């Protein structure tokens, strides 16, 4: 009961795929890289746990 | 409140004889229920 | 007129009521009262045409359950002991207990406001608690009360009916 | 609009097959590769006992129910919705959206002015298999008419309007999430569940989801999902040969229950006795379980085998609950 | 035209009713059923009924596909037909209706809902003009409120008219109800579907909501929101200023309406002597086990006495039995059987029920699954899981017999708190419930199971030959109608007890307290109302022998009955 949850479903790989293919949409390319998905788990890992200040 | 009646519970052989003996009687000089229902109707008019 | 409609009591369980027309007549005026059962003695009629309706025209009305009547009373009311006799003509079911059973045949037999003229009226009735016991056929007693009295409606225990209040 | 048999040799192919036990449960859902023994109950959810009625009273249905629970990330309501699109008459449900009055769906009329009294959703369930969400969120009057629909399977309609019983069989399933988010060991399984512990042990079988923490589950999940999710989609995946399979085998078997088994039931009987400080719950649980099986497979008599696995599709719960 | 076809079908019908009905032999009846079915008719003055096979027995189905099609053009050949013969002797659904079926004959079925009140009819319009010869009576009848005639022969004319006679006449009563469709028929997705269906004359009130019928074949359209529809609406204009206009809908009609949807047997089960005993083991069979819980169970069956006294206070004869038991022990199935076989039975662990399930003015205070078992038995189970005002209710229902704002016997189910019974405790901190209710319940009947193959192996050998179809037909000594037909004629007994042992049975009460007031530690401070309940015990186990004049050795196996009852739970 930390501030960390216990488990991780598999929608959150399912969101994080849809947000890197927005992340794609927004180069109008279809170049998806890894950096395309590296930016999606950006979000997720400063999403989250932002209360450390 | 004005008046209170208070029943007890005791062991009591004879009043269990009683009972019991009146209760077959109850499945076997007092005015009849006629009489005291126009008592009570005419009385308090 | 009247509207009449069946009585919760003798409906068959489950299904549901219905309606009759009565009408009232002259020395009949307005003797019922909502929150009523009744017993009446009606002729039935129909309507003539619609440009059939039947209407229950009423003659007797007596509710559900003389000269030498009171004086034949009075020949006996004359004695002595009727104060233990009435304890002891008042419930025959169970047999003992004359106190609480002369205290309970004192309650409804009544007391007196007694409105002084102009000033002012103090109270009129007889207040009885009965503390009971598990075990005990109390609530006999004031069956007997219900059905020899005139106006009694029984108030449940809690909240399963009536309520006493008008609203 | 559209009130432009021949295939029963393959059927019997198929049916002739060792291996169909695997194959069949295998081809129902492949999002998930585990819970082999909970796919084989939903197999026999329809393939679920004899309905038995006896010369005088008895009338016992061969319906069971099976819920399932646990921990999360496990996709189950998507196994549900799949469960409802195996039945041709399936009712997904959910909870907190329901009452007394799933049942008793009463109304007004509108053209004709009227008060019109309607079945619910498990009138819809009529024959086949329900769905329910969220089955520990239910209200005071929901879950609490399931009463009579497990043990009477019956519904009783007494109100002003009308005052008439019906019943309307069903296989109930449904699902619900624990207390706590992890299902903690060295506690109770009626503890952390919030459901009635008459009802509790009236459904068939129990089910645990837990967690695993290990990776080589992890990494067949995420490639299996993967795929799933890539391209937005060796065995033998069978569509609708199963879906005619159920619906022929309903009539056309009727699986038999005579003396040779009653040696191994008593047998196996007074070893599920042993364990106590095991009712006659269990015993019915086991006869119409092992009828169940035998109706799969086109087996109109009973076999000394699949009573094996039968027991221990129980036991494996029961093994479950030592905590 | 149509009166040469129906009267040659009327005479060929008439003659087909004057001919044999029934084809059996003496063997039963022989001829004239329909004859029969008329002097029948003679003995209790009502109506006819008729089968279609036996009208399709004659012309072989040739007056029956006359008949069949149009039969409203019959309606007054075959009341004629059978008119004469008096003075000579003294299944498908709606979707199946269309236009070709009015006049025809189909029977649906369905479900009953919305029946509606008793309304007479006319049909005996005797209205005349002011001039003297006031006293015609129009022959029409129709679906018409068009009582005065046009054309009388008297002085006056077509426009003189006054009011039709309201004295002189001959009228029914009727009811209409509204059918719906049965909920096993509909598709998915499908709301059900609604139609009209009249109850004509004699059948009257023979209806009930939720109910499958089956109907008259014979269909009606009545004439008449349908304004606007659209559809070509007719107008009734004539050929040579300007009449209404109008557009109807199929209705229904009915004149024959269904709602289907031994003495000596007796003499052998009354002059037998092993009958009491007979009746032991022929109640659960579905259950494997002990039996003495049948035994509440048959006394159960049998009522009290519940006589009459003097105008204040009669003497109710209702008995009360709650058992109590261990978890997992198909309980439930004692109480199907309960339910199963008991009339006027209604059972439920009711707890999604209202509070009101355990009890321009409508005023129609639901029934609840408690109040509706007049002369029966409401089991109730789990009650931990309702709260103590229901059972302040229960005490209600229990002492006055009614509620006020009941005549039921009440058994129960219950469960412990361990869900085990500790037996270093007493019974009282296992019952969880109050002291007035517990005192209220006649017999408890505790049972507690424990572990042994045996007697595991020999019970669970009968269930499951039970539920082996081969040798599930174990016989009790006793038929369950037979049975039935002896609980009938059992009620019927009214024992007058005159025997000397009442004083017997009174020093038997004396030391029931005297034992019973001794050994306070395990669990009775005994009621006045366990006494009571003995002297009604005593009543109905004799009822149960056929025995009027109750033997104090009835008196001791009901004493019995209730020492080994408390010392069950004294431990």
């Amino acid at each position: 009961s930390k501030f960390s949850f216990g488990q991780a479903t598999p929608r959150t790989l399912l969101g994080i795929i849809r947000l890197s293919q927005a992340l794609a949409k927004l180069r109008l390319a279809d170049m998806v890289d890894i950096d395309d998905v590296e930016e999606a788990l950006r979000l997720v890992r400063v999403s989250k746990e932002s209360l450390y200040q | 409140f004005d008046i209170l009646c208070v029943v007890r519970d005791l062991v009591d052989e004879e009043a269990d004889e009683r009972l019991a003996t009146f209760v077959v009687d109850s499945h076997v000089s007092p005015i009849p229920q006629e009489l005291l229902m126009k008592y009570i109707h005419y009385a308090r008019t | 007129r009247v509207t009449l409609q069946e009585a919760p009591g003798t409906v068959p369980p489950g299904r549901l009521p219905r309606h009759r027309e009565v009408i009232l007549l002259a020395d009949l005026v307005d003797v019922s009262k909502p929150g009523e059962e009744v017993e009446v003695t009606g002729i039935y009629k129909n309507n003539y045409d619609g440009n059939f309706a039947t209407i229950i025209e009423a003659n007797s009305i007596k509710r559900r359950e003389t000269e030498e009547e009171e004086r034949e009373f009075r020949k006996i009311s004359r004695d002595r002991g009727i104060i233990d006799k009435i304890i002891s003509s008042m419930a025959p079911s169970i047999y003992g207990h004359r106190d609480i059973k002369t205290a309970v045949a004192c309650s409804l037999f009544g007391g007196v406001p007694k409105n002084v003229n102009g000033k002012h009226s103090i109270r009129g009735d007889i207040n009885v608690l009965l503390l009971g016991d598990p075990g005990t056929a109390k609530s006999q007693i004031l069956k007997y009360v219900e059905k020899t009295a005139h106006r009694a409606v029984f108030a449940t225990g809690q909240g399963a009916s009536v309520g006493l209040t008008a609203s | 609009k559209v009130l432009i048999d021949q295939d029963l040799a393959k059927i019997r192919e198929v049916a002739a097959r060792e291996d169909l036990y695997s194959l069949l449960a295998r081809s129902i859902a492949p999002s998930i590769y585990e819970l082999e023994d909970v796919k084989k109950g939903i197999l026999l959810q329809l393939f679920g006992g004899t309905n038995k009625t006896f010369t005088k009273g008895g009338r016992y249905r061969g319906d069971i129910n099976i819920l399932l629970c646990g921990d999360p990330s496990t996709s189950k309501s998507q196994i549900l919705q799949y469960v409802h699109k195996i039945t041709p008459r399936g009712v997904y449900t959910s909870g907190k959206g329901s009452s007394a009055v799933l049942t008793a769906y009463i109304t007004r009329d509108v053209d004709t002015k009227q008060l019109v009294l309607e079945s619910g959703a498990l009138v819809l369930s009529d024959g086949g298999v329900c769905c329910i969400d969220e089955f520990d969120k239910m209200s005071d009057s929901t879950r609490s008419v399931l009463h009579e629909v497990m043990e009477q399977q019956t519904i009783s309609i007494a109100k002003a309007g009308i005052i008439t019983t019906l019943n309307a069989r069903s296989s109930i399933l449904a699902s619900a999430n624990p207390i706590g988010s992890r299902y903690n060991p060295n506690l109770p399984v009626t503890e952390n569940i919030d459901l009635p512990p008459p009802l509790l042990s009236r459904f068939d079988l129990v089910y645990l989801v837990l967690d695993k923490v290990d990776e080589k589950n992890d990494r067949e999940l995420a490639k299996h999902l993967t795929n799933l999710y890539l391209e937005d989609k060796d065995d033998v995946l069978p569509v609708e040969f199963l879906t005619m399979y159920i619906s022929y085998a309903k009539e056309h078997i009727h699986p038999i229950i005579t003396e040779a088994a009653k040696t191994e039931l008593v047998r196996a009987y007074v070893g599920m006795r042993k364990m106590g400080d095991a009712t006659t719950r269990q015993l019915e649980s086991m006869i119409r379980l092992a009828e169940a099986h035998a109706k799969m497979k086109l087996k109109n008599v009973v076999e000394l085998e699949d009573v094996q696995e039968a027991v221990r599709l129980i036991r494996s719960a029961i093994k479950d609950y030592a905590t | 035209v149509d009166d040469v076809t129906g009267e040659k079908v009327r005479e060929a019908f008439e003659q087909f009713l004057e001919d044999f009905s029934v084809q059996s032999t003496d063997t039963g009846e022989v001829e004239k059923v329909y004859r029969a079915q008329i002097e029948f008719m003679k003995i209790y003055d009502l109506t006819i009924y008729i089968d279609y096979q036996h009208l399709s027995m004659r012309e072989n189905g040739a007056l029956a596909m006359a008949i069949s099609e149009q039969y409203y053009r019959f309606l007054p050949f075959l009341q004629k037909g059978l008119r004469r013969v008096v003075r000579k002797y003294a299944v498908h659904r709606i979707r199946d209706i269309r236009s070709e079926k009015i006049g025809s004959l189909l029977s649906i079925s369905g479900t009953v809902t919305r029946t509606s009140e008793v309304r007479p009819e006319l049909y005996k319009a005797s209205f005349t003009c002011d001039m003297c010869r006031a006293i015609v009576d129009n022959v029409e009848q129709s679906f018409k409120y068009t009582e005065p005639t046009f054309c009388p022969n008297p002085s006056c004319e077509n426009r003189a008219f006054w009011t039709l006679n309201v004295t002189r006449s001959r009228f029914l009563d009727w009811q209409k109800v509204r059918i719906q469709e049965n909920a096993n028929e509909i598709p998915t997705g499908s709301m059900p579907r609604t139609l009209d269906v009249i109850l004509r004359g004699d059948s009257v009130e023979r209806a009930k909501p939720g109910d499958r019928c089956k109907f008259t074949g014979v269909e009606i359209v009545v004439p008449d929101t349908q304004l606007g529809l659209p559809g070509v609406k007719p107008s009734s204009t004539l050929d040579t200023s300007l009449v209404r206009d109008l557009t109807y809908k199929i209705s229904f009609l009915a004149c024959h309406v269904i709602s289907i949807g031994e003495i000596n047997e007796l003499k052998e089960m009354v002059k037998d002597e092993h009958i009491y005993d007979k009746l032991v083991r022929s109640i659960a069979p579905a259950v494997f086990g002990h039996e003495a819980v049948k035994k509440g169970i048959l006394l159960q069956m049998l009522g009290g006495v519940h006589k009459s006294t003097v105008e204040g206070i009669k003497l109710r004869g209702d008995i009360n039995i709650c058992v109590v038991g261990d978890p997992s022990t198909s309980k439930s199935q004692f109480l199907k059987y309960v339910v199963g076989f008991a009339p006027r039975s209604v059972y439920t662990s009711g707890k999604a029920s209202s509070a009101a399930g355990l009890t321009g003015g409508d005023y129609t205070i639901e029934a609840g699954a408690l109040m509706l078992a007049d002369n029966g038995i409401c089991c109730i189970d789990e009650f931990d899981k309702m709260d103590i005002s229901d059972q302040v209710a229960i005490h209600e229902a229990m002492e006055q017999q009614t509620i006020s704002i009941a005549r039921t016997s009440i058994l129960a189910a219950a469960n412990p708190v361990g869900g085990r019974y500790n037996r270093k405790l007493s019974l009282r901190g296992n019952l969880n419930m109050t002291a007035p209710i517990m005192s209220r319940f006649d017999l408890f009947f505790v049972i507690l199971d424990d572990c042994n193959e045996k007697i595991d192996t020999e019970l669970a050998s009968h269930i499951v030959d039970l539920h082996m179809k081969r040798d599930e037909a174990i016989e009790p000594p006793f038929s369950a109608e037979q049975l039935r037909r002896y609980i009938k004629y059992a009620r019927t007994f009214k024992p007058i007890l005159t025997k000397e042992a009442r004083s017997y049975l009174v020093e038997k009460y004396k030391e029931l307290r005297k034992d019973d007031a001794q050994g306070f530690s395990r669990s009775y401070r005994i009621t006045v109302r366990q006494l009571e309940s003995m002297i009604r015990l005593s009543e109905a186990i004799a009822r149960a022998n056929c025995v009027d004049e109750i033997t104090p050795s009835f008196i001791a196996e009901a004493y019995d009955l209730l020492r080994q009852s408390i010392i069950r739970v004294d431990v």
